[PDB]
RNA sequence: AUAAGGGAAGUCGGCAAAAUAGAUCCGUAACUUCGGGAAAAGGAUUGGCUCUAAGGGUUGGGCACGUUGCGGCGUGCGGUUAACAACCAACUUAGAACUGGUACGGACAGGGGGAAUCUGACUGUCUAAUUAAAACAUAGCAUU
RNA sequence: UACCUGGUUGAUUCUGCCAGUAGUCAUAUGCUUGUCUCAAAGAUUAAGCCAUGCAUGUCUAAGUAUAAGCAAUUAUACAGCGAAACUGCGAAUGGCUCAUUAAAUCAGUUAUCGUUUAUUUGAUAGUUACAUGGAUAACCGUGGUAAUUCUAGAGCUAAUACAUGCUGAAAAUCCCGACUUCGGAAGGGAUGUAUUUAUUAGAUUAAAAACCAAUGCCCUUCGGGGCUUUCUGGUGAUUCAUAAUAACUUCUCGAAUCGCACGGCCUUGCGCCGGCGAUGGUUCAUUCAAAUUUCUGCCCUAUCAACUUUCGACGGCUGGGUAUUGGCCAGCCGUGGUGACAACGGGUAACGGAGGGUUAGGGCUCGACCCCGGAGAAGGAGCCUGAGAAACGGCUACUACA
RNA sequence: ACUGGCUGGGCUGGGCCUUUCCUUCUGGAGAACCGCAUGCCGGUGUGUCGGGGAACCAGGACUUUUACUCUGAACAAAUUAGAUCGCUUAAAGAAGGCCUAUGCUUGAAUACAUUAGCAUGGAAUAAUAGAAUAGGACG
């Protein structure tokens, strides 16, 4: 089948080599498997030596870390936005390895509510639709939260502008190939702003 | 070649067998185990071809499924169990112990030893680090890996074993004026003590040792087997490693022979 | 070297596992543990140039900040070609001996190395590389010191 | 204008008809006056639709005084935006996916080719109304 | 044993080749042939074609026994020896051959901080239970086809085959907090290991202060004198070893297995406890290794002087794939790499080396062949099982033979 | 063959002074030369005595760079050279030997390769580098 070896190249001084053997059992390839987004669906793999692989044909969710705060929670990924490598990746909503995609933010924005007593990007107060107030059950809570929010600090206007809307900027960081997982973290910071500058101009 | 190898030609194994080019074609092929297979002793060598106790290698077996004979006080059941330095071979219906070690030759010799002294062995240290759960280790050169060590204990020392219980009991640390023994190389069975060690980074340094009768030689510091400060612990053999020179040899010889007859 | 811009690529360059969005400010004098540049002594005697630790280039190959190896032989060689992109063509010269003639002959070899953009190399100067890790189809070694010219 | 199977067996003779044909990318011999032969020979691709990338123009640039109905000049200087920002404008080229009764220079337009012999070097000219040729002319060469 | 003689001329001294002389683990052939010790042998021309037979199987006290099996007669669950069949392991080692191959194989010397590893050896894993559920072979019985180590449908029964499954402990660490006197707290959840991602620690190795913010405290005459301080391994070199936190997974492992001995406690219940082996099992170490990899070294030929990038040729970057590195492959962007110190191409009656033959010294020539490395099973390609094969005494297809 | 001697003459090597001699810091253990008192017949164990560190070991920094030669390390068995032992001799083989033993004892050495790579001593011969627009050395 397919191989990976160096005998049908072309030496650096140009020269033509010939027949040595025939294709080994290792140095083998396999096909690629690209990976969509869909409901889940996952084939094994027996690879060398006994163990496993795992291949990742549609995946939907995935870990997503938090850098500054430091929670990682489960969320869906909406949809592929940019590939540093190959336009037609995005155009497919095919996701690899440092792929820029946008998931959904309502798992981290309750965590906040709930370990800072302050609202976090909420401008629907326009239309007050949703608005609602639950009764606390201590009072010794502020005195711990508003501990948290007066030393920890406040989110840049950066970052709060995707929660209105509720759609995050994510990089993935594993390789869904082979581990069968599609997992990453937040882009904040400077790194935000070298994406957004390039996703639209 | 599409696997691993189970067949030794003839002609092919260890020189230091001493194995007769004729009668056969193959030879022993030591099974793999706790020494390397290029400088081990394996059983049915040492029972046939030394203590000439089987007359040929379907005795040798018949032996051994008796349970008669053991090495570190554990008994061994396949005939081609690969042995190595250090290694104390005891069998209790004959009545004696044996202590593996090399002669000034660079080869084994059989070397009878006291039942006392069969109780006890020592080993040099290959690694020390942490394992699993932050518990510390080393691992001797016989693949011993012992858990919760001395602190002191550093890599090339050698450290006292029980063999009873698997615990150290005392150790050496590698220093100038201590008395070692080469295992490796041309300078192989010679016994001297360490002058002084010089060091090369990237890799091979040597130590430059001393003979008892004033010689001089140098060895890499993966051949030097550290036996002693002073009085070695172990008891040497005949002639205690001084590697006398060929002139001697035949004097020595034509007296010893003419002196008893 | 000379580089016009450290960010001038599709991707964003960054040393791997070097956080950089921390809310707490703290200083540290360790290199990488702060949030601040990452670098490392390759040891035999030699020495981290200044450019390195104080630059803002980015390089998965160089042997500062980076993340290849130096084991194996130490070689020396003058330089011919300078014309890739951070890779340097050098040239080795020695004598084999015929013993038929009892006399010698010149023969000569050409080398592949990477050089990183701490050095500035230009042609005809001495060099120093070491041994590493397969980094292209015909580079196995990294240009370590630059020998002073006459 | 079209024809099953055969494909010049017709005839003084392939006379008449058929076949080839646009553009883009590959490929190309003997011979030679080294300019040619050459479009040699011989192969592949071509619609519709939804997208991606490249090739341009114009106007804006910091202080310190003086004139003047937020500024145009007088200047005194400094700096080279690790080239940014707004607005304006036609066409030409390359690449990918999906789609069909595998069709797409869809009509029109549009070279058959190869191996040799005889003869005039070539472009050019003539028997208006039966002969356009190997005949005439030509540069070059020689004589009076 | 560092050696020479015949032949051009009427005769002579030379250059010069032809012929003679000796060896060969170097093959053939002619004539002849009594004994002892040793024993090469279808390599050369055809890696041309092959009738018949053989060359790979395997059971211990210890995985499964209702043989209309044998043998005894202590075993009313089984119990001695034990065909058949299921299950486990091996069949990838040996043995044969030299077609291809000219920096390729190979030799000596390095690297793996760039990977996989059955087996052997040494350590090591507290989260209905007095025992869970359906199938199948041997066997009985009924058949098909000229034909093969072809197989059908019907009826019984096993597992170390296949598939499920049980906090027996506390402490500590981290979140939520029922409830106030505002200074800590009822009780509630998670917390082994493997898998995947993000974050934190992993210290230095000469010393004396003086300030801002404010707290475990000791002594104490209440004016306070004040404040000594606990760990941290390794390499020439790392983001190493190892540990901690937030989460994740068609998701693992942590024993429903087997044989010998016949023992000890008292509340005497067909109760509790207890020894040595076999076979398995997660991670680290070791062993037999395997795959890649650094430096230098090969015969003749210029009537072979420029070569490499159509459709990767040299390098940069982001990924894909692989046990892992790598232009090994996919996209985007630069214009390089080798050569008179002989590249590139053609020849080889060419597998490489240890080494054989012949000798003053220096050399010339041969090496298919008992040892080591590589490749192949008529010619090409593809793949299953497995720790390990691109296997041919394994399978599928085309070509050529039969 | 043993032993001593020659103001024995030579050969190989190590120390000092001649303008030259030999880098440097930290630590280890500790001598020689010194005096202190305590004891025998002008020398000596004296002791957690001190002025004191010859040499040695471990660690850090500095030193123009190659070729060449010396000594080491690492590297295969068989083969070549070669030591030992009367297979009845020999080509071979790795065996055997001793009184008599219900036992004892030994051998299976050593050299060579040789190009490349890794260390060490030497500093002749052949190349190479340094202060001239001082961009030089030292405190
Ligand atoms: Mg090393
Ligand atoms: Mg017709
Ligand atoms: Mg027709
Ligand atoms: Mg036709
Ligand atoms: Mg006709
Ligand atoms: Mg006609
Ligand atoms: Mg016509
Ligand atoms: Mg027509
Ligand atoms: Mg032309
Ligand atoms: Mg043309
Ligand atoms: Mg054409
Ligand atoms: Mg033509
Ligand atoms: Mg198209
Ligand atoms: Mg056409
Ligand atoms: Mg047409
Ligand atoms: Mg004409
Ligand atoms: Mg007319
Ligand atoms: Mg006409
Ligand atoms: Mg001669
Ligand atoms: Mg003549
Ligand atoms: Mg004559
Ligand atoms: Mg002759
Ligand atoms: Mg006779
Ligand atoms: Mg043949
Ligand atoms: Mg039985
Ligand atoms: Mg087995
Ligand atoms: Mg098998
Ligand atoms: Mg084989
Ligand atoms: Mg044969
Ligand atoms: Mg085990
Ligand atoms: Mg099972
Ligand atoms: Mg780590
Ligand atoms: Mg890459
Ligand atoms: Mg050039
Ligand atoms: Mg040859
Ligand atoms: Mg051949
Ligand atoms: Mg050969
Ligand atoms: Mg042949
Ligand atoms: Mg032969
Ligand atoms: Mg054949
Ligand atoms: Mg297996
Ligand atoms: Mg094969
Ligand atoms: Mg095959
Ligand atoms: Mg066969
Ligand atoms: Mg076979
Ligand atoms: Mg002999
Ligand atoms: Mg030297």
């Amino acid at each position: 089948g397919i191989s990976r070896d160096s005998r049908h190249k072309r030496s650096h001084t140009g020269a033509k080599r010939a027949f040595y053997r025939k294709k080994r059992a290792f140095e083998l390839g396999r096909q690629p498997a690209n990976t969509r987004i869909g409901p889940k669906r996952i084939h094994i793999v027996r690879t060398r030596g006994g163990n496993h692989k795992y291949r990742a044909l549609r995946l939907d969710s995935g870990n997503f870390a938090w850098g500054s705060e430091g929670c990682t929670r489960k969320t869906r990924i909406i949809g592929v936005v940019y590939h540093p490598s190959n336009n037609e990746l995005v155009r497919t909503n095919t996701l690899t390895k440092s792929a820029v995609v946008q998931i959904d933010a309502a798992p981290f924005r309750q965590w906040y509510e709930a370990h800072y007593g302050q609202p976090l990007g909420r401008r629907r107060q326009q239309k007050q639709g949703q608005v609602v107030e639950e009764v606390k059950k201590s009072k010794s809570v502020e005195k711990k939260q508003a501990a948290r929010f007066a030393a920890h600090g406040k989110v840049d206007p950066a970052l709060e502008k995707q929660f209105e809307a509720g759609r995050l900027y994510a990089i993935i960081s594993s390789r869904p190939g082979q581990s069968g997982r599609a997992d990453g973290y937040i882009l904040e910071g400077e790194e935000l702003a070298f994406y957004q500058r390039k996703l639209h101009k | 070649a599409r696997g691993p190898k189970k067949h030794q030609k003839r002609l092919s194994a260890p020189s230091h067998w001493l194995l007769d080019k004729l009668s056969g074609a193959y030879a022993p092929r030591p099974s793999t185990g706790p020494h390397k297979l290029r400088d081990c002793m394996p059983l049915i060598v040492f029972v046939r071809n030394r203590l000439k106790y089987a007359l040929n290698y379907r005795e040798t077996k018949a032996i051994m499924m008796q349970r008669l004979v053991k090495v570190d006080g554990k008994v061994r059941t396949d005939i081609t169990y690969p042995a190595g330095f250090m290694d104390v071979i005891t069998i209790e219906k004959t009545g004696e112990n044996f202590r593996l070690i090399y002669d000034t030759k660079g080869r084994f010799t059989v070397h009878r030893i006291t039942d006392e002294e069969a109780k006890y062995k020592l080993g040099k240290v290959k690694r020390v680090q942490l394992g699993r759960g932050g518990v510390p280790f080393l691992v001797t050169h016989d693949a011993r890996t012992i858990r919760y060590p001395d602190p002191l204990i550093k890599v090339n020392d050698t450290v006292k074993i029980d063999l009873e219980t698997g615990k150290i009991t005392d150790f050496i640390k590698f220093d100038t004026g201590a008395l070692a023994m080469i295992t490796g190389g041309r300078n192989m069975g010679r016994v001297g003590v360490i002058t002084h060690r010089e060091r090369h980074d990237g890799g091979f340094g040597i130590v430059h040792l001393k003979d008892a009768l004033d010689n001089t030689f140098a060895t890499r510091e993966s051949n030097v087997f550290v036996i002693g400060s002073e009085k070695p612990w172990i008891s040497l053999p005949k002639g205690k490693g001084v590697k006398l020179t060929i002139a001697e040899e035949r004097d020595q010889r034509r007296a010893r022979a003419l002196a008893a007859a | 070297a000379t580089e016009l811009t450290v960010q001038s690529e599709r991707a964003f360059l960054k040393q791997p596992h070097i956080f950089l969005n921390s809310k707490v400010k703290v200083k540290s004098t360790r290199p990488g543990k702060g949030g601040r540049r990452w670098y490392k002594d390759v040891g035999l005697g030699f020495k981290t140039p200044k450019t390195a630790i104080e630059g803002h280039y980015i390089d998965k190959k160089c042997p500062f900040t980076g993340m290849v190896s130096i084991r194996g032989r130490i070689l020396t060689g003058r330089v011919v070609s300078t014309k890739m992109h951070r890779t340097i063509i050098i040239r080795r010269e020695y004598l084999h001996y015929i013993p038929k003639y009892n006399r010698y002959e010149k023969r000569h070899k050409n080398l592949a190395a990477h050089v990183s953009p701490a050095f500035r190399v230009e042609e005809g100067d001495m060099v120093v590389v070491g041994q590493c890790r397969p980094l292209s189809k015909t580079v196995r070694f990294n240009v370590l010191r630059v020998l002073p010219r006459t």
